[PDB]
């Protein structure tokens, strides 16, 4: 019964902070803060490895910057659903964590939405379900028929491979994060393309789910580069290099190198922080250079993890194309300097809520020397 | 009706092997496709009602 | 209005009324021995920043 | 050498009026100064933020169009584009995503047209756009109701919103 | 060296050579061999038979490509009105023609091949440059001026890039392991694994 | 060495404390006590320490750095170069721009280590980005130009640099490795390639000069392209010699069509920064292919030829850039009578275009001198081949003091007191070297 | 009409409300031609006129092609010819097929 | 007055040209659905597929590329006619 | 200023990290499935 508790605890830690939260709602304290913190308390009772001390970490940077009790608690659930996709043995837990956080990221993209926004941020939300809808019913019709097979359901299997291929967002299984994440909150979009992909790669590390095949991550690659290049909006373009890096981290995890996929989604969360919370040109500009991979920012360790490991593996196709589509990419993040500082003036809103911009920045720019062991 | 279809192969593997792993992920389908089904009515009609006047098939995307 | 159980401090934010709580009592205390180690520090400071001492005050009608 | 100085114009001189019918069917007066872009010209006048939407080009999101509709006569003054280059691809993705099938043969973005002396008293009228987004907050949900001004918004262009 | 003196780099001589020591005392491998169909389809003996193994990769990827342009006409066409034309009528011959021109191709690329192979005797460079050659004038029949000298260049140099980075490469680098000593230098001390690290299985997907 | 890199560090440091109305004073007094920190280096490197006058690491294998003969060469020339791109720059936005460009680059030449010579090296790309692409006088397609060169040809060092990493197990260039693999030997040389204008990489350049600042030229082309070399010397050859003994004939083949071509290219300017950049991309051949050689003779040349370089198209591009202040105008065609218009500043010009000529009295006579004679040792063919291309800089050289000596001209164009001391320090530097104290 | 705009004393003051137009740095700039700028601009922008013409490839391949196999042709017989001036065997160049492996000859060796 | 480069053609016929990309533009959502259950399928048959040579791979990816149709191309070019 | 032993000193040290980083490049795979690969590893599984 004491296995039992670590679990247990979790829940009733939530369960008290939702109560209670519901008991003082109040106009005063429409920022709860104090649930925030309660909240963050709570998530450090699930941390049993430094993968979910990463898990944790990003959860609370995130849950920061989320606005009231609701997308906050949401978050959490988030957070639950992530930790039981670490912790998968089959296809069913696989399945069950997976839409759990399907549905959160539903919750949390209808409530961050104004009315006047609501005919495409429903719109996008509607055409996420009805994909991820194809996408869960392909991968339990075919666990079905593997299940009847074999006799078990065993998480090593083709079929989970391609359901992690569409969680992941990578070479045909990309579009629902273009068209959902260009029409929610910058804030949702943010969270929503980082901390999901850690559960994903621990799944895939842990339970030996990796292919042969390297046309996927190839394809995302290539796609996300040209793309990225021909995309006039910057949403899109910050979209499309997420395909790109993640096509290239896929092709890296599947031969087995766990441990450079984990710090490279820690520094791309801290580099995207600042250009999706962009308040300050200066920090999204070191936001951008850090994505792009540039030398004297943390991001360049995190990039040169994945190109390092993909020198061991030694094959030349994968590097040549690396290199090309890297030079396509950094067009568009060149672009993005260009349209800062040598267009036009710019004016933003003054959103002085950097909770963690300010840190993350700084971290970007002093973290690069602690960390060179690393590469 | 997909989703009801791999919950049947569930079930009836369930059968065909005299084992319980096909019941619960079974009745973990009903569960999650209810609750996706409520969600995904709940887009629907917010999005029928921010319809603008012009807008005619506002549903049927697929067109 | 509809509510009357608002927080005395969101109905007095200017000044909040008297402490009444031990906690509270406390907190008052210790802001007490802030206010004054803060004046001391102003005047330190003042010395140093020369003839004048960046020294303001209430302007007349 | 030193020929004669010609001394500038005052602004009622060099002021001329069009006439411009908005999306209800109201017909205004909008006092314009020549040399000026027909958008800021409707910028400045005070018609509302739905009435505008930013040129769709990789550089020219800070440019606020509207599309308008332009009478035979003045088709002149509209300005030649390179097909070959960029701002005929900011063009191009103006009509395939804004104007669609509203499109009619006197179809035009204000940007490119500028203001004359010849042109006075012309009737433009506001051409129909359909629903577009580009960021939450730079989208049109199809609703002219929102009774602000696109002068009123201070900020420059479409970034992460 | 760093030095303005004496040249930089160094020599080995030609005459001592060093007995190969292993890498480590038991060899543990995850990487599968080559299957009897890699080698089924690689074998260039019979030129027809090489065509005929290699071309459905051909064709599927023009049936794609027929596909997706297909459907962005059947997308646009209109279900409300009511058509006097067939859609397929129209569709079909986008899609057929598409494949058709693709397996040819591709039919003339993995023929001359093997021809030149066969002819030479030799398996080389120039061979794929010759096919990319000739499958690039194919492409350039009836195009204007610039296009009958790219495309044979772009088709030639597909192959260049195919050899290079798909055999030459590889095969350069399997002497270098990462672990335990350099593979020049084993008399430096590092220390001697018992085993090579295995990072993954054999995969089987 | 601490000193010096204690000194780099601190420039970039005092521009955050400093007034911002100081800025200037203060920049330029860094600049001078970099400089004064440059020489003790100097004079605490031992010639009889043959390998490494001095190493220096803080913790790391990337904080490892180390002067050598080119190393202590070219660092003495940035360091000796910046005032005058301190002098010339106004505003604490360029200030800042320029002294981050010149402690990156100066800590790459220092650096013995592959990836922190990569990592120093392109931490100055956004800055160019911005520099070149200035609002009113700097073009975006120039910055888009070498921004773009420089990323994929340090992304194929850096692939390189991990192969070695990973094989090796150090990429540190105090360990001794060789490797035979022309994929490695490719990715290294394709930055050197790029980095040292040779065709038909050379294109980035002449757009880049033409459109960045007078400061921001001068140290482009007085370190900047000698970065090539000091990447050859320390990271290339010692590792790579296999690979450029085996490709000899396709780098002689490369280094001579793009001094060729170049020179001809150089025919066809209009633009006086113009044909001052195309000069630097015929001279970069003869230093590319003299190291390229792997002999004494040939890297001696280099190095001094780089130094020769390095103290005459600065002074080039800076008496270019008061000219135009002058004048408003960089066209050839509009620039007549200077000598009767400014008689001080075409002195100067004369004795720079004499220098850039390789005339006996100037370092770049002694310095082709070395490079031809090891071109010789290597072959007979290879010094006359290049000996005898010469001969069209000298037709574009010719063709331009032609053009700016004479004519009618109405408006007195002549160098103030703030030009002459910005100039005198060249022309000091360069007689001294040219009678021989190289 | 004029003005001296220096002052060596350090009094300097700019007088942008001056009646008489200041002796800046200004007044000597060159005064410009309209059509001197429009060649300017053409031969800056030459590559519109870029046509791919069979007259131009011929131009193209026998200059820069050509100049690039003549220099090629030379190197690889100057190698060839020092190879048997040092008497080092036949060096494996990379695109000469030779079944020798001597690259790089050894110091310690008396060739 | 500025040097500007030549605009090939006239304004407006370069205008009529870009006004037929204003056309009925239909949801990408109708291609992606059948792209993500044709890509789901794709997937599990490519691992059925047998082992090609890199050469004839990178051949097919070009050959593709080519034949390739952007999604503007169709269109502008798209006739509702036989 | 004895060069002789600081350049040997500073040789020590980076054949010293060398050395370490061919250790630290030694990894197997440590996926909780992978028992046969690292059967020697003290684990317990709460499961
Ligand atoms: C203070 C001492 C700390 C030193 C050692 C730490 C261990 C003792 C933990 C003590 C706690 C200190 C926390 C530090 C680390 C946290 C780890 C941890 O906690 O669990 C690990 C620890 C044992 O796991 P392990 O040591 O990792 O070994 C297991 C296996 O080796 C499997 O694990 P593995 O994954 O490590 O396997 C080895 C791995 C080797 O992996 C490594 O080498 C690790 C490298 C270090 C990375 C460090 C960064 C990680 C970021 C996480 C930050 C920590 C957050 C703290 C969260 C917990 C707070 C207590 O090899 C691999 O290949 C796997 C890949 C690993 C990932 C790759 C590393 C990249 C990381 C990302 C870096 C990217 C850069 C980002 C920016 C950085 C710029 C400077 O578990 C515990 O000891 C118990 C955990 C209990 C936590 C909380 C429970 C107490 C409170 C309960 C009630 C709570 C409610 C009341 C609240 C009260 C307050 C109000
Ligand atoms: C009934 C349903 C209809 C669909 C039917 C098929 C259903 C799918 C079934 C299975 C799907 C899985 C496999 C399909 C391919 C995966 C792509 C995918 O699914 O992404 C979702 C994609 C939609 O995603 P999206 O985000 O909405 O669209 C992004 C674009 O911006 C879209 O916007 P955009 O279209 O306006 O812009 C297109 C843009 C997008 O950019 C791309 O397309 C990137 C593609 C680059 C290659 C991709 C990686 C190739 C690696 C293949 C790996 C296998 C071989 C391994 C070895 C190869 C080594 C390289 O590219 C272009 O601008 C046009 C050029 C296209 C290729 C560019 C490269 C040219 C190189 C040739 C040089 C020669 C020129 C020399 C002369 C030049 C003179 C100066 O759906 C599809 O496009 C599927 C259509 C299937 C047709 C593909 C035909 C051939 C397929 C195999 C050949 C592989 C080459 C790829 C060709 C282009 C494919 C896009
Ligand atoms: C070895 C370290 C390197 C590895 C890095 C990963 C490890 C991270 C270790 C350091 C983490 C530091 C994280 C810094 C976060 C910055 C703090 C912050 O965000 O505060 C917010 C917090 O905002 C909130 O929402 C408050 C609610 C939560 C309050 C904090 C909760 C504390 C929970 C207890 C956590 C204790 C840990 C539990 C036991 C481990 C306040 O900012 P705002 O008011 O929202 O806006 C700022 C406006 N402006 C700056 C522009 C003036
Ligand atoms: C705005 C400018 C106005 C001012 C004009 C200044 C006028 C300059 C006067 C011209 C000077 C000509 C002197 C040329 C000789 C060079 C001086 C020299 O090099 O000093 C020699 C000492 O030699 C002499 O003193 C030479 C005596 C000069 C007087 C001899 C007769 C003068 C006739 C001139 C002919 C000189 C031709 C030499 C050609 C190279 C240093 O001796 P070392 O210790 O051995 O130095 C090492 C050698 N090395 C420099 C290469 C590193
Ligand atoms: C990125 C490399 C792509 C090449 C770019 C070249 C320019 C593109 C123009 C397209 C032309 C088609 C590609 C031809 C390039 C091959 C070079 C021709 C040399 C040659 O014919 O020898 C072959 C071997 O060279 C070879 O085929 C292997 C040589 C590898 C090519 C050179 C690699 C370095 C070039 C990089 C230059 C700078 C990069 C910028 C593009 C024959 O050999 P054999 O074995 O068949 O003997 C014959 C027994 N029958
Ligand atoms: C297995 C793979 C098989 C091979 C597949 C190959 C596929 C293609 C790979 C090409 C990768 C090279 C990436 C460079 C692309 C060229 C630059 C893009 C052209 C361009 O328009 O950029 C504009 C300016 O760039 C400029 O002004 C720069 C001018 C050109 C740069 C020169 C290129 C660098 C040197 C090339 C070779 C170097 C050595 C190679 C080893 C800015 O466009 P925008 O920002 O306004 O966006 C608006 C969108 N239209
Ligand atoms: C066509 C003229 C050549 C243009 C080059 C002009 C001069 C450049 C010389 C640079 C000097 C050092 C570079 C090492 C070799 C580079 C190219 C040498 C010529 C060459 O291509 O030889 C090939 C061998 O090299 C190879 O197999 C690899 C070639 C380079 C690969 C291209 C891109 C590599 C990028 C890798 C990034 C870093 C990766 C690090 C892991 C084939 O000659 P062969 O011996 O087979 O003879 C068969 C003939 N019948
Ligand atoms: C598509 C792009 C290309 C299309 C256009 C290409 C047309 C150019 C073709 C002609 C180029 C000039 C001729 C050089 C190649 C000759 C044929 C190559 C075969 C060859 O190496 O023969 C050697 C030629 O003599 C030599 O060693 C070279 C003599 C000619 C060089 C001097 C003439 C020009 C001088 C100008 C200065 C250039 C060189 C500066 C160093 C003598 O045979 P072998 O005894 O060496 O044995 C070597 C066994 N084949």
């Amino acid at each position: 019964m004491w296995e039992n508790l670590w679990y247990l605890d979790i829940l009733i830690n939530v369960l008290i902070i939702t109560i209670f939260g519901l008991i003082s709602c109040s106009s005063s304290a429409t920022k709860s803060y104090d649930l925030k913190g309660c909240f963050i308390i709570s998530m450090v009772g699930g941390v049993y490895d430094i993968p979910s001390a990463i898990l944790w970490c990003l959860a609370s940077l995130s849950i920061l910057n989320f606005n009231g009790f609701f997308a906050s608690l949401f978050l959490v659930f988030t957070w639950i659903s992530n930790l039981f996709a670490m912790q998968s043995l089959n296809f069913l837990g696989i399945y069950l964590a997976f839409e759990m956080q399907s549905l959160c990221l539903l919750v949390l993209g209808k409530i961050t939405a104004n009315e006047n926004q609501r005919w495409f941020a429903y719109r996008g939300l509607l055409k996420y379900l009805v994909l991820s809808l194809i996408a869960g019913s392909i991968f339990i019709f075919h666990a079905s028929s593997s299940y009847l097979q074999s006799g078990v359901m065993i998480s090593d299997s083709l079929v989970t491979y391609v359901f992690l291929l569409f969680k992941l967002g990578v070479a045909p299984f990309h579009m629902y994060t273009l068209e959902l994440f260009s029409v929610v909150s910058r804030h949702v979009a943010f969270v929503f393309s980082t901390l999901p992909k850690l559960s994903v790669l621990y799944l895939i590390s842990n339970s030996n789910i990796g292919s042969e095949c390297v046309w996927w991550g190839l394809i995302s690659l290539w796609l996300g580069s040209i793309s990225q290049y021909q995309s006039v909006f910057v949403r899109s373009i910050l979209l499309y290099s997420s395909v790109a890096e993640i096509g290239l981290v896929l092709l890296v995890l599947q031969e087995g190198f766990s441990w450079e996929a984990f710090s490279w989604v820690s520094i791309y969360f801290l580099s995207l922080s600042g250009v999706w919370h962009a308040n300050s040109k200066f920090v999204s500009a070191i936001s951008v250079a850090s994505i792009a991979g540039l030398p004297p920012f943390l991001g360049f360790i995190g990039k040169a993890q994945i190109l390092k490991s993909l020198v061991s593996i030694n094959l030349g196709i994968l590097i040549f194309s690396s290199i090309l589509a890297a030079t396509i990419s950094f067009i568009g993040y060149l672009r993005l300097i260009r349209l800062m500082y040598l267009v036009s003036p710019v004016k933003w809103k003054n959103n002085k809520d950097s909770s963690f911009i300010n840190w993350s920045t700084w971290m970007l720019t002093v973290g690069t020397l602690p960390m060179v062991y690393s590469v | 009706i997909a989703f009801i279809a791999c919950s049947v192969n569930f079930l009836y593997a369930s059968a065909y092997l005299n084992d319980m792993a096909g019941m619960l992920f079974s009745i973990t389908i009903t569960t999650i496709s209810a609750c996706e089904t409520a969600l995904g009515l709940a887009l629907c009609v917010g999005y029928f009602q921010s319809r603008a006047a012009n807008e005619v098939e506002a549903l049927n995307l697929l067109k | 209005s509809l509510l009357k159980n608002y927080p005395p401090s969101y109905l007095y934010p200017f000044r909040h009324p008297k402490p009444e709580g031990v906690i509270e009592k406390v907190l008052f205390n210790l802001g007490s021995l802030f206010r004054s180690a803060g004046q001391g520090m102003d005047e330190l400071g003042s010395l140093m920043l020369g003839n004048g001492g960046m020294q303001e005050s209430v302007g007349p009608n | 050498d030193h020929d004669h100085y010609t001394p500038p114009k005052t602004v009622f001189e060099d002021t001329i009026t069009i006439n411009v019918l908005d999306y209800d069917g109201k017909k205004h007066a909008v006092k314009a100064l020549i040399g000026t872009p027909l958008n800021k010209a409707l910028v400045e006048y005070g018609f509302s933020s739905t009435y505008f939407f930013p040129n769709m080009g990789y550089y020219t999101q800070h440019i606020s169009d509207a599309h308008v509709f332009i009478p035979e006569e003045y088709w002149k003054y509209v300005e030649n584009v390179d097909l070959k280059t960029d701002d005929a691809e900011a063009i191009k993705l103006m009509f395939k995503l804004v104007v669609q099938d509203y499109q009619r043969e006197t179809s035009f973005f204000a940007s490119y047209l500028t203001l004359n002396k010849e042109m006075d008293n012309m009737t433009i009228g506001f051409g129909p756009i359909k629903p577009w987004h580009i960021t939450p907050k730079w989208s049109f949900n199809g609703h002219h109701n929102v009774k602000d001004r696109m002068f009123d918004r201070l900020e420059t262009g479409p970034f992460i919103e | 060296t760093f030095n303005y003196v004496i040249p930089y780099g160094g020599s080995s001589s030609y005459t001592i050579n060093n007995e190969p020591v292993k890498a480590e005392e038991v060899t543990v491998d995850f990487s599968k061999e080559p299957s009897a169909s890699s080698l089924k389809l690689a074998d260039k003996s019979d030129w027809i038979a090489y065509t005929f193994n290699n071309v459905p990769l051909m064709a599927t990827v023009g049936l794609l490509a027929g596909a997706h342009e297909a459907f962005l006409h059947y997308e646009r066409t209109p279900i409300y009105g009511k058509r006097t034309y067939n859609i397929i009528k129209k569709l079909a011959p986008i899609v057929i023609n598409k494949t058709a021109y693709a397996t040819l191709l591709g039919a003339i690329f993995c023929a001359t091949d093997a021809l030149y192979e066969n002819y030479s005797g030799k398996k080389s460079y120039t061979s794929g440059m010759v096919a990319g050659a000739a499958t690039g004038a194919v492409f350039a029949i009836g195009r204007p001026l610039p296009q009958p000298l790219v495309w044979p260049l772009v088709f030639a140099a597909a192959p260049v890039i195919a050899d290079l980075f798909g055999e030459v490469y590889p095969e350069s680098m399997k002497s270098a392991r990462g672990y335990g000593t350099p593979y020049g230098f084993e008399n430096l001390d590092d220390a001697v694994p018992t085993r090579n690290p295995i990072r993954r299985n054999p995969h089987h997907y | 060495m601490s000193l010096y890199l204690f000194m780099l560090f601190l420039q970039p440091l005092s521009l955050s404390f400093v007034s911002r109305s100081f800025s200037k004073i203060s920049s330029l007094m860094m600049s001078f006590a970099t400089l004064w920190s440059a020489v003790y280096m100097w004079f605490t490197s031992n010639g009889a320490n043959q390998t490494f006058y001095q190493v220096v690491s803080w913790g790391s294998d990337w904080s490892t750095f180390g002067v050598c003969y080119t190393s202590l060469y070219i660092s003495l020339l940035c360091a000796f170069i910046f005032p005058i791109c301190v002098i010339l720059v106004q505003g604490y936005r360029a200030l800042s721009i320029l002294i981050c460009i010149q402690t990156a680059v100066s800590l790459s030449i220092v650096s013995l280590h592959m990836l922190a010579f990569y990592a120093l090296f392109e931490s100055s790309l956004l800055l160019f980005f911005i520099l070149i692409g200035r609002r009113k006088y700097g073009s975006l397609s120039a910055a888009y130009n070498i921004s773009i060169y420089t990323f994929i040809s340090a992304l194929g060092f850096l692939i390189s640099a991990f192969w070695l990493n990973w094989s090796f197990g150090s990429v540190c260039a105090l360990l001794p490795n060789e490797e035979a693999n022309s994929f490695v030997a490719f990715g290294i040389f394709i930055l050197l390639w790029v980095k040292a204008p040779l065709v038909p990489f050379h294109l980035w350049l002449p757009e880049a000069h033409v459109y960045a600042p007078t400061a921001g030229s001068v140290l482009l082309a007085g370190v900047l392209l000698k970065i090539s070399i000091v990447g050859l010397h320390v990271f290339f050859l010692p590792i790579c010699a296999s690979s450029i003994v085996k490709a000899f004939p396709l780098i002689l083949s490369i280094c001579l069509g793009s001094f060729i071509f170049s020179s001809f290219s150089t025919l066809k300017q209009i633009d006086l920064k113009k044909i001052v950049a195309y000069s630097s991309i015929s001279h970069m051949a003869i230093v590319f292919l003299s190291s390229a050689t792997n002999s004494g003779l040939g890297i001696q040349g280099a190095v001094l030829y780089c130094i020769a370089h390095g103290l005459i198209s600065p002074g080039l591009f800076l008496l270019v850039g008061i000219l135009y202040k002058n004048t408003n105008t960089k066209l050839v065609f509009y620039l007549r009578g200077l000598s009767q218009q400014a008689p001080v500043w075409w002195s100067v010009w004369v004795f720079f275009m004499l220098g850039n000529l390789a005339f006996p009295l100037f370092p770049n006579f002694i310095a082709e001198v070395v490079c031809l004679s090891a071109l010789f040792k290597n072959h007979e063919l290879y010094a006359y081949a290049f000996i005898f291309f010469s001969f069209v800089g000298t037709v574009y050289s010719s063709t331009v003091l032609g053009r700016l000596k004479g004519g009618v001209s109405s408006q007195c164009v002549d160098a103030s007191r703030l030009d002459v001391i910005s100039w005198n320090p060249l022309v000091l530097a360069t007689v001294v070297t040219g009678i021989g104290y190289m | 009409s004029s003005r001296i705009a220096g002052d060596t004393t350090g009094k300097y003051t700019p007088n942008i409300f001056s009646p008489e137009t200041p002796m800046d740095r200004s007044f000597s700039h060159v005064p410009k031609n309209p059509f001197w700028e429009a060649w300017v601009f053409r031969r800056d922008n030459i590559q519109r006129e870029f046509v791919w013409t069979w007259q131009t490839i011929f131009d193209l391949a026998t200059f820069v092609g050509g100049l690039y196999v003549a220099m090629y042709a030379t190197a690889s017989f100057c190698s060839r010819q020092n190879d048997k001036r040092n008497g080092y065997p036949e060096r494996n160049y990379y695109f000469s097929d030779s079944k020798s492996n001597f690259v790089i000859p050894d110091e310690r060796e008396f060739y | 007055d500025e040097p500007k480069h030549q605009i090939p053609g006239n304004a407006l016929d370069n205008w009529a040209f870009l006004r037929t990309y204003a056309k009925p533009l239909p949801d990408m959502i109708h291609y992606y659905y059948y792209v993500y259950l044709f890509g789901f399928f794709f997937v599990y048959k490519v691992a059925d597929f047998p082992e090609y040579s890199p050469r004839v791979l990178v051949m097919a990816a070009l050959i593709g590329s080519l034949f390739y149709v952007r999604r503007d191309w169709v269109h502008r070019e798209f006739k509702d006619s036989p | 200023v004895d060069s002789q032993a600081e350049w040997y000193a500073e040789y020590d040290k980076l054949e010293k990290a060398r050395q370490k980083r061919r250790i630290w490049k030694w990894r197997d795979s440590d996926s909780r499935d992978e028992y046969a690969i690292n059967a020697e590893e003290p684990v317990i599984y709460i499961r």
